[PDB]
């Protein structure tokens, strides 16, 4: 079915492989700044809103957080989760 | 305008036995978070109870159940709507919370203090919040004169997570031999911190006239570089002084200290001979140090600093060799001194003004010996020196919590953007270990 | 780029994958043996690379920015205590 | 519709972001809910572009009209005298 995602997960999870691609996103992340950039853009944007909801904070800032990743993080991630799946996976 | 508190927490609150309860499960929660592996944490707290995904965003752990559900799918939200639950814990960060107010529930000491709980009356009776003007700990030092090489450093460490945390604990304090701040250096930064964090013509120089006055006693010159040393060989002795058995200790252990000094500061260099032929690491000496001197002339970045004094240097048969310098162990908090002052033999004193680039995070992963993880700092202070060798003056630059800087010019204390302290020339240099791969 | 038929049935026997996917029947509060034997961990400073790269008796504070120090103040002496230092000072 | 090895990679990373970015806004948010809450009338530290005033907004201070109570001697000390005069006050 659609159950997949989660399978793959847990492959990922059991194999040690998950920690190894959590932990490297992190690292780039916060070395190329993005980690005080989104501290900075949700101060920001509790200023503009006049508010700490959590719920209305989050969905001004998630949309540009994501953005606001760097492209050769992005693309590096990627690729180090594909050839993991790569060697779990059959396509067709 | 007055901010609120939850109403549905409050109301939980207003019965004792349940608010024991929800203190009781928030801490179960936050200890099982502290005391998982990767692997157990990931699949026991971050795996949504209703899709199986992995960090369908957040993942919350239930307070009166052990669901977990997720937020990308808003399956803790069904939880709370289906079965009445409506308070969970984020599994990254242990905070609670409350699905009707669609909130983290933030302003409450109790909870964020949970750990206090069975002596909640007494700590509330007994102690209050920081002040707001005191609550940063940002205060000025006066120069009292010549003496800005001594304030420069004592605001790097003033605004150091693990100084602050030592004074605060009141380890020192509980110890003490002499108990007197115009004689025990320790006593006399425990009552800067006193008078910069809480309360004890001019304001808040107390505790560095008592640290003047104990400096005096010893006996009195111009680098920053070498009050650090100073200074912190102060914080070692007078934890050698309060021990029982410190011979005992020493013969046991010895060159292990447990003092904050050195389980915060203290790394070690290997200094290696390696055969060329076959790579055989023949003979290593291990020396410990407190912050590592790099040389500047001619290099533009820090990690040609760096690149520069991890360089190599200069089967049949080990013996007719190749010699490199490498860190062994790193500390918690890194110190770096880019060299920049010269004595000539003539007796004349030259300054390097050369700008060296440094960055807000820095990975030491190509300088450990032995493939070494991503060990990545984070930058937190620094000491920038103008003028000449002797006739000169420092200010330090500390970043807190939130990222804002905060420049130290003797009495004035000011905001800094980053962009404008990366721009500083750098003398001395704090970083604080971050992350480990 | 190219369509997925499946995850590898060898894999999935090896990790056990298949999980009738109605709700679990876990608990986060089953934790608590296992937590109470295991020593402090970080999130993100890796305990093995700790003990190869760091000393054994090191203090470690992890994400010591991520917010402003905790304390209060004793309403006696003006001190300002660690949370951990409260119930002790007051005595 | 159609799910691939790329598809999945990106749900992956998706997952892993959203949930950094959940958790740096839920720290911030509740950072500032404390403080507003602690402090009513909380003011932001002054920020000066031209580099002069403090974080009270204020000039700095003529470090040599002020002056500190010496306790060893009983005197009135200009503050930035008291170190050198600490060298003659306390050998005595
Ligand atoms: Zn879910
Ligand atoms: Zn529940
Ligand atoms: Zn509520
Ligand atoms: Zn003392
Ligand atoms: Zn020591
Ligand atoms: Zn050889
Ligand atoms: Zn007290
Ligand atoms: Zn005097």
């Amino acid at each position: 079915t659609a159950q997949l995602k989660s399978q793959i997960q847990q492959y990922l999870v059991e194999s040690g492989n998950y920690e190894l691609i959590s932990n490297e996103l992190k690292a780039r992340l916060l070395q190329e700044g993005w980690v005080d950039k989104v501290k900075d853009l949700t101060k920001s944007e509790m200023n503009i809103n006049e508010s700490t909801n959590f719920t209305q904070i989050l969905s001004t800032v998630e949309p540009k957080a994501l953005e606001m990743v760097s492209d050769s993080t992005r693309e590096t991630v990627l690729k180090q989760i594909r050839e993991f799946l790569e060697e779990i996976v059959d396509t067709q | 305008a007055a901010m609120s508190i939850c109403p549905h927490i409050q109301q939980v609150f207003q019965n004792e036995k349940s608010k024991d309860g929800v203190l009781k499960t928030c801490n179960a929660a936050r200890y099982i978070l502290n005391h998982s592996v990767p692997k157990e944490k990931f699949l026991n707290t971050m795996k949504c109870g209703t899709c199986h995904e992995i960090n369908s965003g957040a993942t919350f752990m239930c307070l009166q159940c052990g669901f977990c559900g997720c937020w990308n799918h808003s399956h803790f939200l069904s939880h709370s709507k289906q079965i009445g639950h409506i308070f969970g814990i984020n599994s990254n960060n242990g905070l609670l919370f409350c699905f009707k107010c669609e909130d983290y529930i933030g302003n409450i000491d109790l909870i964020n203090d949970a750990i206090l709980a069975k002596y909640w009356d007494d700590v509330c009776t007994k102690t209050m919040v920081p002040s707001m003007e005191r609550r940063d700990g940002l205060s000025g030092l006066i120069n009292m004169g010549n003496t800005c090489f001594m304030s420069s450093i004592l605001q790097c460490l003033i605004h150091n997570p693990y100084f602050i945390r030592h004074s605060m604990s009141q380890i020192h304090s509980n110890n003490c031999k002499v108990r007197s701040p115009d004689k025990c250096f320790s006593c006399a930064l425990d009552k800067i911190v006193h008078e910069l964090y809480g309360a004890l013509s001019t304001n808040r120089q107390t505790g560095f006239i008592y640290l003047l006055t104990c400096a005096w006693k010893i006996n009195q010159q111009q680098d920053a570089h070498e009050f650090w040393q100073f200074i912190i060989n102060q914080i070692h002795q007078s934890y050698v002084l309060d021990l029982p058995n410190a011979k005992e200790v020493s013969r046991a252990n010895n060159k292990q200290c447990e003092c904050i000094v050195h389980t915060v500061f203290e790394g070690s260099l290997e200094s290696s001979i390696v055969c060329p032929g076959c790579q055989n690491n023949s003979k290593t000496t291990i020396d410990p140090f407190l912050d590592l001197s790099l040389d500047i002339k001619d290099k533009k970045k820090l990690y040609e600093c760096l690149d520069s004094f991890h360089k190599k240097e200069q089967c049949g048969e080990c013996n007719s060799a190749i010699k490199q310098l490498g860190i062994h162990k790193l500390p918690s908090v890194l110190v770096l001194q880019l060299k920049r002052f010269e004595h000539l033999l003539n007796g004349s004193n030259r300054k390097l003004d050369d700008f060296i680039e440094f960055p807000t995070y820095l990975n030491m992963k190509n300088y450990c010996s032995t493939k070494v993880p991503d060990i990545i700092y984070e930058l937190i202070g620094i000491v920038s020196h103008k003028g000449t060798v002797n006739e000169g003056h420092y200010i330090a630059f500390c970043k807190i919590s939130g990222g804002q800087w905060f420049k130290f010019n003797d009495s004035m204390v000011s905001s800094i953007s980053q962009e404008e302290v990366l721009k500083e020339q750098a003398y001395l240099l704090f970083y604080t270990i971050r992350q480990v791969n | 780029d190219a369509e997925i038929k499946g995850i590898k049935p060898k894999v999935i026997e090896e990790y056990s994958l298949s999980q009738g996917s109605g709700p679990s029947n876990d608990s986060w509060k089953s934790l608590m043996s296992s937590a109470k034997d295991t020593p402090l961990q970080y999130d993100h400073m890796n305990r093995e690379s700790l003990k190869k790269y760091f000393n054994p008796n090191a203090q470690l504070i992890e994400d010591p920015l991520d917010k402003p120090i905790q304390y209060r103040v004793c309403e006696k002496c003006g001190k300002p205590l660690a949370l951990t230092a409260i119930v002790d000072h007051l005595e | 519709e159609t799910i691939t090895i790329d598809s999945i990679s990106n749900g992956i990373l998706n997952n892993l972001l959203t949930t950094l970015i959940q958790d740096i806004v839920a720290r911030e948010t509740t950072q500032q809910q404390l403080l507003k809450t602690r402090y009513p009338d909380l003011r932001s530290y002054y920020f000066d572009p031209n580099g002069s005033l403090d974080i009270n907004g204020l000039q700095k201070q003529q470090e040599s009209s002020q002056y500190i109570h010496c306790e060893n001697c009983g005197r009135d000390v200009s503050a930035n005298r008291l170190a050198a005069h600490l060298q003659r006050c306390l050998s005595r």
